[PDB]
């Protein structure tokens, strides 16, 4: 009804934008045929053209393409219509020069173009989803050009960011802070509300909390997607308030500069407690406090606490639900910085979680979704701050970055906008 | 980008090559008669890479083939890919310069170097999106060295704009046999560390010793070293040859792999290098993979990595397997072998994974590192060249063809540079 | 000295044009020394404002480089800038003003009477060569078609651009006609806003000889002037391919020269001078018996506010 445009881009923001769309089309009940078996009207993400076929509003964007090639031939072929399905060509895979620059040229207006045109068939449009590889060279060169024109050509409807900024472990550019550093800059002027996104909590998670093995990104995209598309629910299903982007974002980060919101899912868990232990509406709401099962894994231990926003989604009631939230609001000492207002806001709907058919979660009943702001992703930026000045000051890389399209002052200034957003979330005290 | 296109120089540019390319077509399931008799269409998919087409079920490799004088061409037209080349591609030629690099750069080449000129342009105007030049050049031959320089330097001109990306035959001063050796290595590398993107080294000796003690062939013959040289040049290409898990492109390995410009000697290397056998199962299954990777002497040039240390490392896995020890085992070799690992890249190690193994095998690795011990390589070629050219040793080689002294001073000049460069990032640190 | 390099910053004046159309004054100015533009300080060895004269900015600059030439060592001036951001005033001026002429036609004023202030002991025999850098060759700057140049290490090891016209200079009128004919040959390119846009690093070696018939001693003087394209972001300029091309040309080049320059100045391990092919050619240049200034041209208005930014923070 509210037309929620997602656009995922980078070999990540691609393959968990082809898992969220999988689940979005398990959760609504699309058939891979393209077909709704039955009498429901879920026309915000999907929309039926005529025949018996929802089309989603999924824009996958690429360089020389992987998932859309395993998708138009194999993968939910008869759902995703192959006039959304944007291939490239050109390289800028690491190099942020030839991304938003040189090869982000020769993409921008076949994608854009695509774009104002599944945006012309979105009606009632709610907003963007934008979902990308933050310190990526697939995705980020093209996707930071791609927000700076939607921030023109859809004025002031808001760009839902997903930002993989990486793991302090897993690192597969050397280049990956040089990238988030000039994204980030980009954001901090054409981003909306920006939900940074790890690997390591995740791996960490799937591990500690979910207890299977050590598994695939496919299984990893799947324990994401179920993340985002808890956000989504209350968009796409019925119940509470929380409808609106502009509701998270007014709700979360009021303070202008302070954009970068974290989350969390629950209940993770193993298949052996799904059978073993039936969790309760204070336990799921105790795991979102809980600072192991936090996404990003910056130490919730060592921060301090801003916004809360909870999303309930599953049968529970309203006054348990402000119990779990006030007793352990009230009991645990964790720091509520003394710069925000005191209270959350809370976020209940019918519509259960949805499991996929897979090697993943079991089929629990009562499900949450934390949105927070926290003091913690100082610490995440505090990585970049390290890392970048450990190249820069040695100046290593930048005959790739400098040399190939980019101009060498728009580093410092990225460095100095950085630096004076750690002092933003350093103004977050009294 | 898309089109890779393959140029073959030297004897053993040859012969590296035409086992790469019997390798390659195996994997995408190619008869090295000629057609796909293959399976997996996932396998087939991204043929154009290296491939050309031709009569729909037959596939012709987009190699050029350089060879000075005659019969090089006609040893692989005889082998058992042969019928696979199409025999355009067979850039043969007359008279020789016979391993004299100015011979070779200079005088004989010259003829050639407009006919190959030609044909590679030929199958550049050919593709669709032209990604590079892969090039297997004998370093310190004629065929490869001066020609195959002068070809670089010919193609470098023509294209600025494509990945010069080379994989160059050095052995050591050890095993090897060509006597002018050291002058032909300086004047390639003057030529290389000026004009190449990223050439990955490869040393004989350490292909026999990877053989004949980490493996345990009784008798490494070149086909041996071929089948080393073609493994990883078949991992190195991997990624953007078949859909895996991430990255593809070799790129998005080289912008990774290079701090400062000149820094573009990689070292490759393979596993599992096990001997054949039972166990095999205990010598590795999955983690253990790793684990084999990131030890000492597997590596394709032979560098004690005590003796120096490693800039940036990157690894092609190849099947289905996760993530599991890039996060752990990278984790902890870096934790652990604190030491080879340069504390200024933070984070040095670059993994990328494959889904698809080699044909018959399920979990194939293949290392590519920047090692800083690449410089002693250099140092002793160095030496070599200091020692021939203070004697004024090969005047009836190189000046009678027209070498001049203050490019023979030049040439040095710049080695050395090369050699101090590379030294000062071993020597280099973080705070 | 060779360690004391002059990073020398020159303010022009605000234009009629900027006058009128009011883009503002950016500077605030600390000092001799230092400067705030917006914000953030940038500290030099001298910031020359709008309101100095070209006699002033010329005898701290440029008259002791030259006697510094003449005496024993070498020098390099480097003159980096964009186009109408002064660099034309500030490296030439215009010579029949006695005033206004500026870096070029006052060495080869104070360069030819140095000449004809000594007498028949030194044999003074200038040659010059003018080349400059276009899509990674080396194009003469003096003589038509031609691919690239050689510049060889002598047995001193130090670079000569081979293939190059040498002009035996006597006149420092000669001296001058050739710059003409020199940018008039140049690769500029015109576009609708951006009609001198310098799209070459171009250098001018005068190679001063003095050679003394009394002491017998070989006394020499190379005196390397670069001209310095301007550092161009393409997000600004929004150029086609092959405008792009050179554009990252000069940026690599650029920056790859500031590396070295940092390097010189930290007194680093390696110091480079191979990579870039103008470090290169200025291999002893950057590093070695050369006393350096690096003179940086900026407007002073709001139009090139990241221009002076991008430029200013060349200097470290
Ligand atoms: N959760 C998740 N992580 C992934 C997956 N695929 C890759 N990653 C990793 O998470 C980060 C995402 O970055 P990428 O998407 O790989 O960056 P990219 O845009 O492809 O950048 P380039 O490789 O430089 O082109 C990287 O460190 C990846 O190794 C996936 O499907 N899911
Ligand atoms: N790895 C490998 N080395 C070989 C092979 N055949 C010869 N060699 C050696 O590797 C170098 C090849 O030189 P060559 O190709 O003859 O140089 P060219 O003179 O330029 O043709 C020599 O030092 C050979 O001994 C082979 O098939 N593989």
């Amino acid at each position: 009804m509210r037309e929620c445009i997602s656009i995922h881009v980078g070999q990540a923001g691609v393959q968990i934008g082809n898992a969220c769309w999988e689940l979005y089309c398990l959760e609504h009940g699309i058939q891979p045929d393209g077909q709704m078996p039955s009498d429901d009207s879920f026309n915000t993400f999907f929309s039926e053209t005529g025949a018996g076929k929802h089309v989603p509003r999924a824009v996958f964007v690429d360089l020389e393409p992987t998932v859309i090639d395993e998708v138009r031939t194999g993968t939910y072929r008869q759902l995703f219509h192959p006039e959304q399905l944007i291939t490239g060509k050109e390289d800028a895979a690491n190099n942020y020069a030839r991304g938003h620059y040189t090869i982000g040229k020769e993409i921008i207006d076949l994608v854009l173009d695509r774009i104002r045109k599944l945006a012309d068939q979105c009606t009632g449009l709610q907003g963007f989803l934008v979902f990308h590889s933050f310190g990526g060279g697939t995705g980020s060169g093209f996707t930071s050009l791609l927000m700076e024109r939607l921030s023109v050509d859809y004025g002031k409807k808001s760009k839902l960011e997903f930002s993989i900024y990486p793991a302090p472990q897993v690192s597969t550019a050397v280049v990956e802070p040089y990238n988030s550093i000039l994204t980030t800059h980009t954001t901090l002027e054409h981003s909306d509300c920006a939900f940074m996104v790890d690997n390591e909590a995740i791996y960490d998670i799937c591990r500690r909390n979910l207890d299977i093995e050590r598994p695939t990104y496919t299984n990893l995209n799947r324990l994401i997607s179920q993340i985002v598309s808890s956000i989504t629910a209350s968009l796409r299903f019925d119940g509470a308030l929380n409808v609106d982007l502009t509701e998270f974002q007014t709700n979360l980060v009021p303070y202008p500069r302070i954009h970068f919101p974290l989350a969390t899912y629950a209940p993770v868990i193993s298949a052996e407690k799904a059978y073993h232990e039936q969790l309760s509406v204070a336990e799921i709401t105790n795991a979102c406090f809980e600072p192991a099962n936090q996404m990003v894994k910056c130490d919730p231990r060592h921060g301090k606490y801003m916004a809360c926003c909870l999303l309930y989604r599953g049968d529970v009631v309203p006054k348990d639900v402000n119990a779990a939230i006030a007793t352990i609001k009230t009991k645990r000492s964790i720091q509520f910085v003394d710069w925000c207002p005191t209270g959350f806001k809370v976020g209940i709907n019918y519509q259960p979680p949805t499991v996929v058919p897979g090697g993943d979660l079991a089929k629990v009943q009562r499900a949450v979704c934390m949105l927070s702001n926290t003091t913690a992703i100082a610490e995440a930026w505090a990585r970049l701050d390290h890392k970048f000045d450990l190249m820069y000051a040695k100046r290593a890389f930048v005959h790739w970055y400098v040399g190939e399209g980019m101009e060498e002052g728009e580093f410092s200034e990225a460095r100095e906008d950085m630096a004076a957003l750690e002092k933003d979330y350093e103004e977050v005290g009294v | 980008m898309r089109e890779i296109v393959h140029i073959q120089a030297g004897q053993c540019g040859n012969q590296i090559g035409a086992k790469f390319w019997e390798v390659i077509s195996d994997e995408h399931g190619i008869d090295p008669t000629g057609s796909y008799h293959g399976d997996s269409d996932l396998q087939l998919e991204r043929i154009n890479v290296y491939y050309n087409e031709a009569t729909g079920n037959k596939y012709v490799p987009r190699a050029i083939l350089v060879d000075l004088e005659p019969g090089t061409m006609d040893s692989v037209r005889s082998g058992p890919f042969g019928q696979i080349f199409r025999p355009d591609n067979f850039v043969f030629g007359q008279s020789g310069a016979g391993n004299n690099w100015a011979k070779g750069h200079y005088t004989e080449g010259a003829e050639l170097v407009d006919s190959v000129l030609d044909v590679v342009r030929k199958e550049s105007e050919s593709c669709d999106c032209l990604q590079g030049f892969q090039l297997t050049h004998s370093l310190g031959g004629g065929t490869g060295s001066g020609m195959g320089t002068l070809l670089i330097s010919k193609i470098r001109e023509e294209y600025p704009d494509r990945i010069m990306n080379t994989f160059s035959v050095m052995p050591s001063p050890k095993v090897s046999d060509t006597v002018v050796e050291p002058y032909n290595a300086t004047l390639s590398v003057h030529q290389l560390v000026e004009n190449t993107d990223e050439t990955y080294s490869i040393d004989n000796e350490a292909l026999y010793d990877i053989c004949f003690r980490t493996l345990k062939l009784t008798t490494p013959t070149y086909g041996d070293l071929n089948h080393l040289v073609s493994a990883t040049m078949s991992g190195v290409t991997t990624c953007l040859r078949f859909p895996g898990q991430l990255n593809a492109d070799l790129r998005k390995l080289a912008v990774n792999m290079v701090p400062f410009p000149r820094l573009h000697f990689f070292m490759p290397g393979f596993a599992p290098l096990t001997s054949r056998g039972s166990q095999q199962y205990r010598a590795l299954t999955v983690p253990e993979l790793t684990q084999q990777m990131f030890d000492s002497k597997n590596m394709m040039a032979a560098c004690d990595p005590r003796h120096g240390r490693y800039l940036t490392v990157a690894a092609i896995f190849r099947g289905r397997m996760s993530m599991k020890e890039v996060d752990e085992q990278m984790l902890n070799v870096q934790n652990k072998n604190s030491s080879y690992f340069v504390e200024w890249i933070p984070n040095n190690v670059k993994t990328a994974v494959c889904d698809i193994p080699p044909r018959g095998l399920k979990m194939s690795a293949t290392f590519i590192g920047n090692s800083t011990a690449i410089q002693e390589l250099f140092k002793r070629i160095s030496e070599q060249f200091t020692a021939m050219f203070r004697r004024k040793a090969f005047l009836h080689w190189y000046t009678g063809e027209g070498m001049d002294e203050m490019e023979f001073t030049e040439a040095e000049s710049n080695m050395n540079d090369l050699v101090s460069e590379y030294q000062q990032y071993q020597d280099a640190t973080a705070d | 000295a060779e360690s004391n390099i002059k990073v020398m910053c020159r303010f022009r004046p605000l234009n009629e044009s900027e006058v009128n159309r009011g883009d503002k004054y950016i500077a605030k100015f600390q000092g001799e020394d230092t400067v705030v533009i917006a914000s953030k300080p940038y500290a030099f060895d001298r910031v020359f404002q709008s309101s100095t004269s070209q006699e002033q900015v010329y005898n701290d600059c440029a008259k002791k480089i030259v006697k510094d030439v003449l005496e024993g060592y070498n020098g390099t001036i480097f003159a980096y800038g964009q186009t109408s951001s002064g660099k034309t005033h500030t490296m030439e001026g215009k010579l029949h003003d006695p005033e206004g002429m500026g870096i070029i036609p006052r060495i080869v004023q104070d360069i030819f009477n140095y000449i004809y202030s000594m007498d028949e002991n030194l044999e003074f025999h200038i040659k010059v060569s003018y080349f400059e850098i276009y899509l990674d060759k080396i194009r003469d700057l003096l003589d038509v078609s031609k691919t690239n140049l050689s510049v060889h290490e002598d047995k001193n090891r130090v670079p000569y651009v081979k293939g190059a016209t040498e002009r035996f200079v006597s006149s420092p009128d000669e001296v001058m006609d050739t710059i003409d004919e020199g940018k008039s040959n140049r690769h500029v390119a015109v576009t609708n806003m951006n009609e001198h846009s310098s799209r070459s690093h171009s250098i001018f070696l005068i190679n001063v000889k003095q050679e003394n018939t009394q002491t017998e001693q070989k006394l020499s003087g190379k005196l390397y002037l670069v001209d310095l394209a301007g550092s161009e972001k393409v997000s600004k300029t929004g150029a086609e391919g092959a405008v792009l091309d050179e554009a990252k040309n000069i940026n690599k080049s650029l920056s790859a020269l500031g590396n070295v320059i940092s390097a010189l100045a930290e007194g680093s391990t390696y110091v480079p001078y191979r990579d870039s092919k103008m470090t290169r050619i200025l291999q002893d240049s950057l590093g070695g018996n050369c006393r350096t200034t690096i003179v940086i041209c900026c407007s002073p208005s709001s139009y090139n506010e990241s221009e002076t930014k991008s430029t200013l923070l060349f200097g470290q």
